[PDB]
């Protein structure tokens, strides 16, 4: 069983850019 | 007897014909229903009248 | 039978009162609210 | 009348331009008066014209016929017209009432006073005269008693209306006992409105609704006097916003509600909108439908207490929610179902198959007009039943017609509600135009965060 | 409830109270059963309602045990509107046999876990012998559901599909179960009775039951499981 | 397109009752004037409000 | 059907339900004769 | 008014300086509202396999029976109800009260009334904001559409069982019956519904455009142009007189929008009165007036049946009518 | 895992055999150049319907 | 795996709507 | 069983209650304008 | 026939009186 595939798929469109708004709004509070 | 009757309905359309034409422009018009009132009161009366005699004319007819 | 049914469903129960504690509850808090209400009213 | 510029509004909020003059508003409301009779008069005049007397009176287009057929004016033992002249004489009677209305209200609009209270106190008002709001609320409901009390002469000493449920298919009954007392009128107005009993579409038989005729005159005769006598309360008059807009929101509030109500009316009664003038029902021609359909295959020699249909349940009949047998068809959720044709069929614990299978009437059998055409589906453009059926028949029915004609109307009449709620509470507060521009509500009290 | 108060109630007055699942009981009969008078009977009205629901499951460890269960199903339980006979002698043998009624009911049940368990409550061709105390025999169990029922894949017995239609490349000897086999075989079910509370002047018995019959084969793919119903009966004698 | 039917009525409705006083007259159509430089709506009455 | 007596008129009777509708056209009428003041 | 429990409780409800102001409407909105989004949340996760047509054949339609969100819905009553009335004490179990469709009434009637009383809780902020009111008024179409087709629909074909499921696949099967029972795309209502939502699309992207191209220089392609001026004055941006000229110099330019009242009440309108028209379709086809039935309308000089458009719908239509309630038919003509 | 199950169903599934209904039912008139003589004991219906 | 991952993202998408809607910047001009 | 409905049917009517004397108690005056 | 003579004849007069009578109040004064 376990769609590993769709697991990776969606894990990873789920944090990438998750992280990546993440970084710039904590960079952008950082220095406003 | 249902001639009569016909005839006396006809009348009664053109009358309130002529009241459905004539009582609004009577009405709005400037110093019109002070110098209209007797016209008026004959056409309502007329009116009245053969209504009361196609209601008589039904029994008979 | 097989289960017990509260069996209220429709006959014509005014409200869906089946019981009288029912009835006598809905009339009890909103006694309650009038109460509070009509004694706190007048703003003060 | 008067412009834009000095009245404040422009032509498409002119009819709020006489919001100030009584006078005006007394003709343009006369004026609507005749409106309303010249379109029943000349309805009912088109549906005596269009009249084929072999036929059952609901597939030829008629929604007024049935209002004077329940009535019972003209209305033979099982449901047979008869004649047509008491429908012809109320649609000449409702012409004339039209013709001298009309001229009233343009006379009222035209050449009336202008202004009321200079001349007439008793007719003039300023929309603050709460006592006199209140006479005018006490001349209404006397009138609507007296309203109620006639339809109670009619149905008790005038030897008329139809009862569905006498036997053999109805009759044309004079009411005598009515019930009228408390306790079943109450339960009957503050029950459920859904379909284990149904709120105010639950009324059963004449007696009950007759005597709730008796208990609306004269509830409505002695409040009439009441608001005559009487002057509103300190609590009403802060809880109440009191314009003529705030009027006109709750009379648009109260005509939606009562709109609403009548399109469930229509579309469920068969005992105050008789299905033998109106057509059927939602639950009927289905109820018609598995009817005939059991006499039918109990007619060819297969039994149907012993029959199971495809899913488990019963092809013509099962058990419903409660322990009670109904009909097998897909109208097991119509088993709540009440029409004339089905108590004879009827029996206390089930459905009696001894019954069914013997003491069969032909009455019923005979009631198939409603099962086979004439169902509640009809289209917009006429046309047969269901949305695939076929240019075959040219037939809609005036329940569903008078029906979503009435309740889409009532539901544009809660929005007009809403309008003038929200607009005669601003305008009692004082910014039905705007906010002030220069000290704002925002500006004065503190931030969110 | 016995049925002489029950016929003077109006249909109102029943609906949505639920006492038209009540079958008729017997107060003023007696208990003596044998006194009953022996002949040929020509009874009507066979009322049978159940008071459990009790469904048997085989452990994978080795013995037999009931367990109680949660109905799904509303009033629709009830058996009502039946006619037979029975051949009573002296000594007590019947010949109890049911001819034509409301002889099924269609009922879902759950036992405790949440597992979907509908049955066909039926009766039907039930032969009955043996003495008023305890007297058996064997009905019989149509499937549930008709020949023409449809799974949601449109396949189905008489009419469907009987093919791997959602899937092109599945009709090997796998599917078999599910859409060769679609058997609608009537099983045989086993209900043992016993006649209490007799009446003498207008012949009204009413007693219990216990009735074993198997659950539903859905559509053959898994083995039905045995239902135990035990409830109360009634039946007029003419 | 349902978010942007959505966002024409809200929008147009917003604005209609953020019209300010903007005269004497109740007729509001009239009391905008293109020639003013100062918005039609109150954004800030708006703002809170939704 | 009408009686006898009144059976030539029903032509007449024929075109009453549109006048309603008139009516507030008739209004739009006065609306547009009036300039929209 | 201090000292007062109930002056402290109303002082506080009507207050508008709460996060979100709550009202008379908001103290009925939240727990209706409330309630029926932890009931759908519960339902929508763990529902019990949920016998919608009355034939003890039911459906899933929850996540850990095993479907995913789209194809996964709030399933409606059974037909053994229609308009019934099953809660949960109507039932002698939760579970069987699960099985029957009871969560499906629950959530229909809670989102009713908590709609209508978030309609309320709008005009009341208008009201306490000394605003104008009608909000509520422009909201009442999307109002309007969900009591269309949660209650109307069900009201007029006498059972929950036919109302629209609380899901997308569910969404689409009540939107195919519906085809194929009532004929909606054929209806001028409908029409005018579907002119009035891209018609919306359509006035969003105009005003949208003609108003952020009518930009005088205050926000550059950095994050503004402040070096005119920072933030704090006055001085307002923006341009609306160019907006209606360019309108104008694109079609006509006399059906004029001068007015930017005028233009935003028919932006508000348009899609208003069209989205009530089309909810009002759906409460036609409630009491069953079905669209337009153009089949057979088209025939020759022998009168045979001459095949058109319309008999193509009719005959899709009809194909959807005989897979609808495949075993739920004892009968043949479909009228409960 | 509604072809292993009888019993698993779900609106989709309704909506796809649906879906095989307007195909079935409307590509007979619908593509004339198809020649889709198809009877109607192969074309598929519910109960009664 | 298949449920968890629904219900997980839902819940996400309701947090990030909680968050923003209470937990948001404070608005500025106007 | 009917605990559940007792308990509801309080609650219920507890909220309406408010809702019926909050409307009744001087409603209108809640407003920042001049009326 | 001579029925549908009648209906147009009848249409005609009463759907041409409503613009007689604002056209009769036009030319003879005002007060309309
Ligand atoms: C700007 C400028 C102005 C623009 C205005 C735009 C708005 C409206 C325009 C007019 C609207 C009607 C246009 C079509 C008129 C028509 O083709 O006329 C239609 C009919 C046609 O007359 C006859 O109609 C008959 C229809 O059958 C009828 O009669 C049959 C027996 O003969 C059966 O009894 C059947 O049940 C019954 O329906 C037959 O088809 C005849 O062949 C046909 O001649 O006439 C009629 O009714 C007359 C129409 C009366 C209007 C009824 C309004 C309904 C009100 C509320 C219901 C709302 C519903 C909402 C959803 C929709
Ligand atoms: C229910 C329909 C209805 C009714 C009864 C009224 C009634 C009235 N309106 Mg009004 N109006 C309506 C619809 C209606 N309106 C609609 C739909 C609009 C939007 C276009 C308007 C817009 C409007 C404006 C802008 C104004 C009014 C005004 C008025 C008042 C005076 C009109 C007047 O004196 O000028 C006279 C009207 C005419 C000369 C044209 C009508 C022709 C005659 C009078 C009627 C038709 C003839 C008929 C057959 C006569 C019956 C005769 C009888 C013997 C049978 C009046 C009481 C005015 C007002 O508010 O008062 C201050 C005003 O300025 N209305
Ligand atoms: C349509 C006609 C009509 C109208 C417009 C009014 C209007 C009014 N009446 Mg009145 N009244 C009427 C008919 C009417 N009445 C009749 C026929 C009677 C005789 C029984 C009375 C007897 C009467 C009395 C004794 C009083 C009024 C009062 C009032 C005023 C206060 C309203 C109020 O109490 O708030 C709203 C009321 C409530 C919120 C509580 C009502 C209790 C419930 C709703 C009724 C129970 C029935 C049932 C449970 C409701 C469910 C069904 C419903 C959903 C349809 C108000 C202006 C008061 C007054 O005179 O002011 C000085 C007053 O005390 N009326
Ligand atoms: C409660 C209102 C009501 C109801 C239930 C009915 C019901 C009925 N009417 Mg009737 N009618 C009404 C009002 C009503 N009418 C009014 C006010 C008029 C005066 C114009 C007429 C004039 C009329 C005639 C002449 C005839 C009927 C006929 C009929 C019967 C069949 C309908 C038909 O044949 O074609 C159906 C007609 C339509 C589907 C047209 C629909 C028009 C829509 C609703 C207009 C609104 C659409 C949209 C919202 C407009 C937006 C733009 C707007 C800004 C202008 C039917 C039972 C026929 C009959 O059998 O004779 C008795 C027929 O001959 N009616
Ligand atoms: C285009 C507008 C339009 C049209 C054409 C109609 C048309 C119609 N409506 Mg309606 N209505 C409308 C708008 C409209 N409505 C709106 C906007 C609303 C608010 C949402 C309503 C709300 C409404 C309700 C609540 C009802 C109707 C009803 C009706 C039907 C009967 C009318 C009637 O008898 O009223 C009533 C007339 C009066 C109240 C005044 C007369 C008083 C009575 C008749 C006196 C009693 C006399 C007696 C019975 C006979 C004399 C005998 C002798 C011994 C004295 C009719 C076909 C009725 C219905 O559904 O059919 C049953 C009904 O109950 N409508
Ligand atoms: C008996 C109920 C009633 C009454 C007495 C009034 C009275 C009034 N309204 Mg009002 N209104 C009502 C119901 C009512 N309304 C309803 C039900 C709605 C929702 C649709 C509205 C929405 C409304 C608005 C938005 C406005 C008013 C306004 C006004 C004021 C000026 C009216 C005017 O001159 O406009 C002119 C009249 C016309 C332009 C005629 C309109 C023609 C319509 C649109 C065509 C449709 C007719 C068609 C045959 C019916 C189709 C069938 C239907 C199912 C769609 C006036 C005092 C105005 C105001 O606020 O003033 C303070 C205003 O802005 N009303
Ligand atoms: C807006 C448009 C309105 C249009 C139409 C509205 C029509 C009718 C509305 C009232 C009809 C019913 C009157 C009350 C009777 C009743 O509800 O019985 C109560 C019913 C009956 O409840 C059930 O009844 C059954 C037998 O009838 C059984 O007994 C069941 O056990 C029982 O639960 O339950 C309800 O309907 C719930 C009512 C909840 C009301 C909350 C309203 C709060 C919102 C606003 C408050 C404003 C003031
Ligand atoms: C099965 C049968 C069901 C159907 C019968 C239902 C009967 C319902 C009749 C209620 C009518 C009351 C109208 C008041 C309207 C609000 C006026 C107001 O703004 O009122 C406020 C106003 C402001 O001055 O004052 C006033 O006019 C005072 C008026 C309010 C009167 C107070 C209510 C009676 C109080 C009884 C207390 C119940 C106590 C709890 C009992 C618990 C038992 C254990
Ligand atoms: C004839 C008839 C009958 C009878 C009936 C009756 C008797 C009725 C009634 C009734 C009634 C007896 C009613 C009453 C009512 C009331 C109401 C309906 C109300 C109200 C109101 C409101 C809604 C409010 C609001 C508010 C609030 C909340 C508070 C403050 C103020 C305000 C306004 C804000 C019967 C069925 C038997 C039979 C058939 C027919
Ligand atoms: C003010 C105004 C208005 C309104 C108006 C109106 C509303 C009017 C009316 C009116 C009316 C409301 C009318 C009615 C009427 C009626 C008539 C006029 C009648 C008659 C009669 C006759 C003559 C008949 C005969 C007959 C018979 C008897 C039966 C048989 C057949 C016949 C038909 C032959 C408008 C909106 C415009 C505008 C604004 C202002
Ligand atoms: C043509 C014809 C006929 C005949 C008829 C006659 C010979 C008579 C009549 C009739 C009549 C004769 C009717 C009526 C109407 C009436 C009315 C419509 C009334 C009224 C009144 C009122 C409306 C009042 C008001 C008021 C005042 C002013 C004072 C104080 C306040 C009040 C509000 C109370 C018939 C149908 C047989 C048949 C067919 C043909
Ligand atoms: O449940 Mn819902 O959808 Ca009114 O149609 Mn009959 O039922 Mn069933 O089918 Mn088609
Ligand atoms: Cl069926
Ligand atoms: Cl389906
Ligand atoms: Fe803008
Ligand atoms: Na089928």
């Amino acid at each position: 069983e376990v769609n590993i595939l769709g697991l990776t798929a969606t894990a990873l469109f789920i944090i990438i850019p998750t992280s990546f708004l993440l970084i710039l709004y904590v960079k952008t509070a950082a220095s406003e | 007897m249902t001639s009569i009757l016909q005839i006396a309905l006809l009348g009664l359309v053109l009358v309130s014909f002529a009241l459905v034409v004539g009582v609004p422009v009577v009405f709005a018009s400037p110093n019109g229903w002070t110098e209209n009132k007797g016209v008026v009161f004959s056409g309502l009366s007329v009116w009245f009248l053969l209504v009361f005699a196609v209601g008589v004319f039904n029994s008979f007819a | 039978l097989v289960d017990d049914r509260m069996n209220g469903d429709g006959t014509g129960l005014p409200f869906g009162v089946n019981d009288g504690i029912l009835g006598w509850v809905i009339a009890g808090t909103l006694g309650t609210i009038w109460a509070i209400y009509f004694v706190s009213q007048k703003d003060l | 009348g008067r412009d834009q510029e000095t009245t404040g509004f422009a032509w498409w909020a002119g009819n709020a331009r006489l919001i100030n003059l009584s006078g005006k508003l007394l003709g343009a409301h006369v004026a609507h008066a005749g409106l309303i009779v010249f379109w029943a008069g000349a309805m009912n005049l088109f549906e005596v014209s269009h009249f084929v007397p072999e036929k059952p009176m609901y597939e030829q287009g008629l929604i007024l016929l049935p209002h004077i057929a329940t009535l019972g004016y003209g209305v033979g033992p099982g449901g047979e017209v008869l004649d047509t002249f008491p429908y012809f004489v109320s649609g000449v009677l409702h012409l004339i009432s039209s013709a001298v209305l009309g001229f009233g209200g343009v006379y009222h609009s035209l050449i009336g006073p202008e202004t009321l209270e200079e001349s007439y106190p008793f007719f003039g008002y300023v929309w603050k005269d709460k006592n006199k709001m209140t006479n005018i609320l006490g001349y209404h409901l006397i009138i609507l008693g007296c309203g109620a009390w006639l339809l109670v002469l009619k149905a008790l000493y005038f030897g008329g209306v139809y009862d569905t449920w006498a036997p053999g298919g109805g009759d044309v009954r004079i009411i005598s006992n009515p019930t009228t007392n408390a306790a079943i009128i109450f339960g009957y107005i503050v029950k459920s409105p859904f379909g284990g009993d149904g709120w105010i579409v639950s009324v059963d038989n004449l007696e009950d609704i007759i005597g709730g005729h008796i208990w609306i005159g004269t509830l409505c005769i002695l409040g009439g006097i009441w608001h005559i006598y009487t002057t509103p309360w300190p609590w009403a008059r802060r809880a109440f916003v009191w314009s003529g807009e705030a009027y006109l929101s709750y009379s648009l509030a109260a005509v939606s509600l009562m709109g609403f109500t009548a399109c469930c009316f229509a579309w469920f009664n068969n005992t105050a909108y008789p299905s033998e003038f109106y057509g059927p029902t939602g639950p009927e021609a289905s109820q018609a439908q598995a009817f005939t359909f059991l006499v039918r295959d109990q007619r060819l020699g297969a039994n149907v207490a012993s029959a199971q249909g495809p899913t488990g349940l019963g092809k013509y009949l099962m058990r419903s929610p409660t322990g009670e047998i109904i009909f097998g068809g897909e109208t097991m959720r119509f088993w709540d179902f009440r029409g004339p044709w089905v108590e004879p069929l009827r029996g206390p614990s089930g459905l009696d198959l001894v019954k069914l299978k013997n003491d069969i009437q032909p009455w019923q059998e005979r009631r198939a007009a409603e099962y086979m055409t004439h169902a509640p589906l009809g289209s917009l453009n006429s046309v047969g039943g269901v949305a695939t059926e076929i240019n075959a028949v040219n037939f809609v029915s005036p329940r569903s017609w008078l029906a979503t004609s009435h309740f889409c109307l009532g539901f544009f009449f809660f929005v007009g509600h809403l309008w003038h709620a929200g607009r005669a509470r601003a305008a009692a507060a004082g910014f039905e135009k705007g906010i002030d521009r220069v000290d704002e509500p925002v500006l004065s009290m503190r931030p969110l965060d | 409830l016995t049925y002489d108060e029950l016929q003077g109630l109006t249909y109102l007055q029943v609906k949505g109270t639920g006492i038209a699942n009540t079958c008729p009981v017997v107060e003023q009969g007696t208990s003596n059963v044998r006194e009953l008078k022996p002949g040929d009977y020509k009874l009507e009205k066979f009322c049978m309602e159940p008071t459990s629901f009790t469904v048997k499951e085989e452990d994978a460890k080795g013995r037999e045990e009931f367990v109680k269960t949660k109905l799904l199903t509303r009033l629709t339980y009830g058996l009502d509107g039946m006619n037979g006979s029975m051949k009573i002698n002296n000594d007590g043998s019947v010949e109890f046999r049911e001819d034509e009624g409301l002889d099924y009911a269609a009922t879902t049940v759950k036992l405790p876990g949440g597992e979907y368990v509908p049955f066909l409550f039926t009766i039907k061709e039930f032969d009955g012998k043996g003495t008023l105390d305890s007297f058996s025999g064997d009905f019989l169990v149509p499937s549930y559901r008709g020949s023409t029922f449809l799974d949601p894949k449109g396949r189905g017995g008489a009419t469907g599909y009987d093919n791997a239609i959602a899937l092109p490349a599945k009709a090997d000897a796998d599917e078999i179960q599910r859409l060769n086999n679609k058997s609608y075989t009537p099983g045989k079910g086993s209900a043992v009775f016993s006649v209490a509370k007799v009446d003498t002047e207008t012949g009204e018995i009413a007693g219990v039951f216990e009735s074993i019959q198997p659950s539903d084969t859905e559509m053959g793919a898994h083995p039905a499981k045995d239902i135990k119903i035990t409830g109360l009966w009634y039946g007029q004698l003419t | 397109v349902l978010g942007a039917a959505l966002l024409c009525a809200i929008h147009g409705a917003t604005v209609e009752n953020t019209l300010f006083e903007d005269g004497d007259g109740a007729n509001t159509f009239r009391a905008f004037n293109p020639t003013q430089a100062e918005e039609t709506y109150s954004m800030v009455t708006a703002n809170r409000f939704w | 059907k009408l009686p006898e007596a009144y059976a030539p008129f029903s032509p007449i009777v024929d075109v009453l339900p549109i006048i309603p509708v008139l009516f507030i056209l008739l209004a739009f009428v006065w609306q547009a004769s009036v300039s929209f003041r | 008014e201090n000292t007062s429990l109930w002056a402290r409780f109303c002082e506080w409800i009507t207050s508008t300086e709460n996060r979100l102001y709550i009202g008379w409407f908001g103290v009925i909105m939240i727990p209706t509202l409330l309630t029926a989004i932890s009931v759908y949340i519960i339902a929508f996760i763990a529902a019990p396999p949920v016998d919608i047509d009355g034939i003890r054949e039911p459906v899933s339609g929850s996540l850990l029976y095993g479907n995913n969100i789209i194809t996964g819905a709030v399933v409606p009553t059974s037909n053994a109800i229609g308009l019934h009335f099953y809660p949960i004490w109507e039932a002698a179990s939760l579970d069987e009260w699960l099985y029957n469709g009871g969560p499906y009434q629950l959530v229909v009637c809670h989102f009713f009334l908590g709609v209508c009383c978030y309609m309320g809780r709008e005009w009341e902020l208008s009201y306490r904001l000394g605003m104008r009111p009608w909000i509520a008024v422009a909201y009442s179409a999307p109002v309007a559409a969900a009591t269309a087709v949660f209650i109307i629909y069900p009201i007029g074909q006498g059972s929950f069982s036919d109302g629209m499921p609380l899901g997308i696949s569910g969404t689409f099967n009540f939107m195919i019956v519906f085809q194929a029972e009532h004929n909606i795309l054929m209806h001028p209502f409908h029409m005018f519904g579907v002119a009035g939502v891209f018609g919306g699309s359509l006035f969003s992207a105009m005003h949208g455009s003609l108003v952020t191209s009518s930009l005088i220089r205050e926000t550059t392609e950095n994050e503004s142009a402040n070096a005119g001026y920072k933030f704090g004055q006055e001085e307002e941006t923006y341009n609306i007189v160019a907006a209606h000229g360019y309108f104008g110099r694109l079609i006509f330019q006399y059906a004029s929008f001068n007015n930017s009242r005028s233009l935003h009440f028919f932006l508000a309108v348009w899609p208003v009165v069209c989205i009530w028209l089309t909810a009002l379709g759906i409460s036609t086809m409630a009491f069953n007036l079905n669209g337009f039935n153009f089949n057979q309308s088209v025939v020759d000089s022998n009168g045979r049946v001459l095949n058109t458009w319309a008999d193509i719908i009719n005959r899709a239509n009809l194909g959807m009518e005989v897979m609808h309630e495949r075993n739920a038919h004892n009968f043949p003509l479909d009228l409960a | 895992r509604a072809a292993e199950d009888p019993e698993f169903e779900t609106f989709y599934t309704k909506n796809i055999l649906l879906n095989e209904g307007i195909r079935a039912w409307m590509a007979a008139q619908d593509q004339p150049h198809e020649k889709l003589t198809l009877p109607e004991e192969v074309l598929p219906r519910g109960n009664a319907l | 795996m298949e449920a968890l991952v629904y219900t997980f993202l839902l819940i996400g998408t309701l947090g990030i709507i909680f968050f923003s809607i209470f937990f948001r910047e404070p608005p500025r001009i106007a | 069983m009917l605990t559940l409905k007792i308990f509801v049917y309080t609650v219920v009517t507890f909220f309406v209650g408010l809702f019926i004397f909050g409307f009744l108690s001087n409603d209108p005056s809640r407003n920042p304008g001049k009326g | 026939s001579l029925t549908l003579i009648l209906q147009l004849v009848a249409l005609f007069a009463v759907v041409a009186a409503g613009p007689l009578v604002v056209v009769l109040l036009s030319v003879r004064g005002g007060n309309l």
